[PDB]
């Protein structure tokens, strides 16, 4: 931990704070993520027991890199691949600009693999949303932030009731439904794409209620035929004010005919018929996909 | 969601081959022994059903502890504290709600001090290089299960109870994978209440054959019948409960015709 | 030799497998890239020359470094502290009497420091995890060239120079293991200097046939086909000396009719 | 580092200052092997480099346990499996009685199959002597200390200039030869298994020279004709007093003629000639091999 020369803060998380640093030796920037454990407290906290052992599963170009873990008698140090914005600011800063299509498609496009890999090793997410998603200067995209991930199983069992940021977070959850899964992740992922395009949050909720109801009034309110099971939901009322089904080029204006059903099928109200991202991959949406290299503002 | 179920499944059998441990680990060991080992598993599947724990918990707790042991050697009067940390561990990876260390230490009745198991949990980590999303048998049961025509509910309970009967068992169960013995506690578990055998589409799956399973199959077998005079007993009369269907008490094959 | 030269061989084979960088770690190398590395390898020649390294040490060098950099992000800046350290390490291991710090300090002509040097040097050591006893394309050639008769030391001097003209190219030799590029790079020397071929001898003895050894060989006959025109230039320099016969001078072969 | 209590001291010196220590969570006692890096001179020693490597390279019954390296900034402890004492404290205290026949040829069995283990993975130790060779409170002996261990290439070709502790070195070492092999394990091995018969050193040389004529003096002063070769090494002068060879009864007393037939292979003057660990396992000497335990005092 001798090689590495502090040389800013970053971004402060759960575990402590994350300096921006780099390897005296290599030149390499990194981010450090340190934990001074819980000593004669908790102990070293299960968010980075889960972020640790899953992220260094997760080798991939689309998934940020867990280089090391510095282990010291009263300190952990969490050693990551450094990345200059997410996509939050990206936005942020793309004022007037607006995120060009080719754009939104690559990293759409990344998104998936890297979301994908995920699914393939049994490993949930359940944070997607555009603070957690870093970008580089090359043009990439990757998912950060596996403090809320867990390691899943064939079938799955019942995990934290109410995980993702309620903005992002999926029907199946809100309604409480016993059983959620890799189709939480692309709800999230869905909500992203629609806020890639309009610059703006798909259902900004601020209660539960008010997020089903966003969601209601966009792609109407599910019944039994649209979601076999809907009904007998454990947060299902039947108050349920039922809103008509809004066309799907108004949801989300600027996009073709082929964006509009990725986005259709990853906003797919039953989560057994929402489209996987390996499945995603292979849609009409990415057929011309590039690596549009964006020039960062820092 | 299939849409994941072989990716997964080959992943896991990946993986549990590289959190497989030295199989030959107690010969090695100088002052633990299998027995004592035994009477671990055993308390720490009662310290699963004082706090509800998960069974995966169990089986992750275990596989740490087999793994610690591989590379670590252990003082008799040392070993329950890798035990608990183990199950600490394996507490805050897989539980929605784990214990506070409060409860670990607590359970180790007067035994050992909180910084002791802190410092053993930062040991365990060292040890493990964190590794710890490793593959257990109830991973790969619960997989298996849906080859069932139609579900059993108590074949499914019963090929847990023999799957974590192995867990007691350093010999001689250290030297099968996971996968191969989940296989064996299926099996073994779909005969004994339905007369039915190891699957063809698991076949299909996992390539794993009866014959592949007869080895583990003949160990799991004479564990199932000498079962009720084990040393140890807390798997016996957990599965007792109507939570698992009272499997235990269930009758194993006098035969398996292999 | 009567029983542990085939011991040996066979432990080589077993580890040049587990000695391998990954093939294509410089696409995601950021800052460097296989010419840089080209440039820095051919360095490393000189200073073998310079201070009269043994050519295992040089093998010994490029090894350690293909596996950092295959492990490490590192900028074109660092790039030859790398180089240097693994050179150091490399001559600590392999060398009777390995250059001090200062002459290593030196050949970086100012551009790095002693502690960087040092700093580097433990850096390497920790990422390889002391692992440094890697095979290398010059061990095998050593054993093959026992089974060559009459002895030709222009076919040795030869396989020498075409084995260290594949330390060079990452592309397209980092895809080989050192036994088979040990193998084309000696066929081809002989070949190239006697008219004759891989021995049945080696080929019991290694299991390589020349059209097993084929790809390589292709490869291996182009890179010293354009030798005179590579960028780098040091091991025809190098070769062109009188302790290798000035093997770099010789006449490749316009065919092989394989 | 902070998990071992350190206990007693032991083999300080050179580079070691050898401590013996007990992990206190495991309760494991291991054998602290602290090295001194010259951080700002010499950096890491080149004897922890080679024998570093090594060891952790060699997975056997009969060569000491590296557990671990602990790598610090400007320390490097290597920790190792205890084993209570080397052998050269287990003869001085069997000075008295002496090492038991049944228990040397089964240490001697041990090492040869140890050291066939080091020349089958091309590594030379070519520092064998007593105090190098540790044993434990059941019966086992194991190759220790490879400091100055050397993995060796087929053909082998010129090593570092006369190594081994004078005593225990063999003559082509002693005669300035051109190479060396794993033949000069065999000698000192050889020397140690007479040494453990007739407790003492079989050749105590009090220089090079001396060295050299109390081997000569024993196994006679070696000719062209017992190894083609002698007369032209670099050492070797005209001017040697030509001994002659003494009977193997008058040079290991205890021994039979097995023992004195196993012995005069590993003490053969010709290296080419001289027996091997594989072969020298399999020598009728050994057909009766048990595995005592030694009445240690420890
Ligand atoms: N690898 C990284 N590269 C660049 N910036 C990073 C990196 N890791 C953390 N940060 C910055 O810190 C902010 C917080 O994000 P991150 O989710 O990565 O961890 P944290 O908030 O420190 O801890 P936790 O995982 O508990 O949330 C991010 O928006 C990010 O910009
Ligand atoms: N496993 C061990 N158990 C007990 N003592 C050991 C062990 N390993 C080494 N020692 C002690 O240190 C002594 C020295 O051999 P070791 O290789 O440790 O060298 P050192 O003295 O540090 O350096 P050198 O290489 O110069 O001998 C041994 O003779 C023994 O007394
Ligand atoms: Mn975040
Ligand atoms: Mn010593």
């Amino acid at each position: 931990m001798e090689n590495f020369q502090k040389v800013e803060k970053i971004g402060e998380g759960t575990y402590g704070v994350v300096y921006k640093a780099r390897n005296k030796l290599t030149g390499e920037v990194v981010a450090l993520k340190k934990i001074r454990l819980d000593t004669e407290t908790e102990g070293v906290p299960s968010t980075a027991i889960r972020e640790i052992s899953l992220l260094k599963e997760l080798n991939h170009p689309n998934i940020v890199k867990l280089l090391d873990v510095i282990h010291t008698e009263n300190k952990l140090y969490l050693v990551f691949e450094f990345l200059h914005q997410d996509l939050k600011k990206f936005m942020d800063a793309s004022a007037l600009t607006g995120i060009p299509l080719p754009l939104i498609k690559s990293y759409l496009f990344q998104l998936l693999q890297g979301l994908a890999f995920c699914h393939s090793h049994r490993v949930l997410h359940r944070d997607l949303k555009p603070q957690n998603l870093l970008i580089n200067t090359e043009g990439a995209i990757k998912l950060a932030d596996f403090g809320l991930a867990r390691a899943f199983g064939v079938p799955v069992r019942t995990y934290t009731h109410e995980v993702v940021t309620l903005w992002y977070r999926a029907p199946e959850i809100l309604l409480g439904c016993k059983y959620y899964s890799t189709a939480v992740d692309i709800w999230s992922l869905g909500c992203i794409f629609a806020e890639m395009v309009t610059r703006r949050a798909l259902f900004p909720g601020d209660s539960e209620i008010d997020q089903l109801f966003r969601i209601f009034r966009t792609l109407g309110t599910p019944d039994e035929v649209v979601w076999p099971g809907v009904t007998s939901m454990p947060d299902y009322k039947p108050s349920f004010p039922k809103w008509a089904r809004q066309d799907f080029s108004k949801v989300v204006p600027p996009l073709d005919e082929d964006g509009r059903s990725l986005l259709s099928q990853m906003l797919h109200y039953d989560p057994n018929k929402r489209i996987s991202a390996k499945a995603a991959l292979a849609h009409p949406f990415f057929q011309d996909v590039t690596k549009p290299v964006p020039h960062l503002r820092l | 969601v299939p849409d994941y179920h072989e990716d997964i499944h080959t992943y896991l059998r990946e993986m549990e081959v590289k959190c497989k441990p030295k199989v030959g680990y107690m010969k090695k060991q100088p002052d633990i022994t299998n027995s004592m080992r035994a009477i671990l598993v055993d308390w720490l599947v009662e310290v699963g059903e004082e706090y509800k724990l998960q069974n995966e918990t169990l089986h992750l707790a275990v596989n740490y502890i087999d793994r610690f042991l591989s590379s670590m050697s252990v003082l008799r009067g040392k070993l329950q504290l890798v035990g608990t940390a183990a199950m600490l561990l394996a507490s805050k990876f897989e539980e929605i709600y784990p214990p506070e260390v409060a409860e670990f230490v607590y359970i180790t009745d007067d035994t050992y001090t909180k910084k002791q198991v802190l410092r053993m949990e930062h040991l365990v980590l060292k040890v493990l290089t964190f590794d710890l999303a490793a593959p257990t048998v109830n991973q790969f049961l619960t997989q298996y299960f849906l080859h069932q025509q139609p579900a059993n509910c108590k074949v499914e309970s019963l090929a847990m109870f023999l799957g974590e009967l192995s867990l007691i068992d350093a010999d001689p169960y250290l030297k099968y994978l996971p996968s191969v013995i989940a296989g064996a506690a299926f099996h073994l578990a779909l005969y004994t209440v339905t007369g039915q055998s190891w699957p063809e589409s698991l076949i299909r799956k996992t390539g794993y054959t009866l014959e592949s399973l007869k080895p583990c199959l003949m160990d799991l077998h004479q564990t199932y019948l000498k079962a009720p005079q084990h040393a140890q007993q807390s798997i016996r009369e957990k599965y007792k409960n109507s939570k698992y269907h009272g499997v235990s008490l269930l009758n194993p094959p006098e035969t398996l015709n292999l």
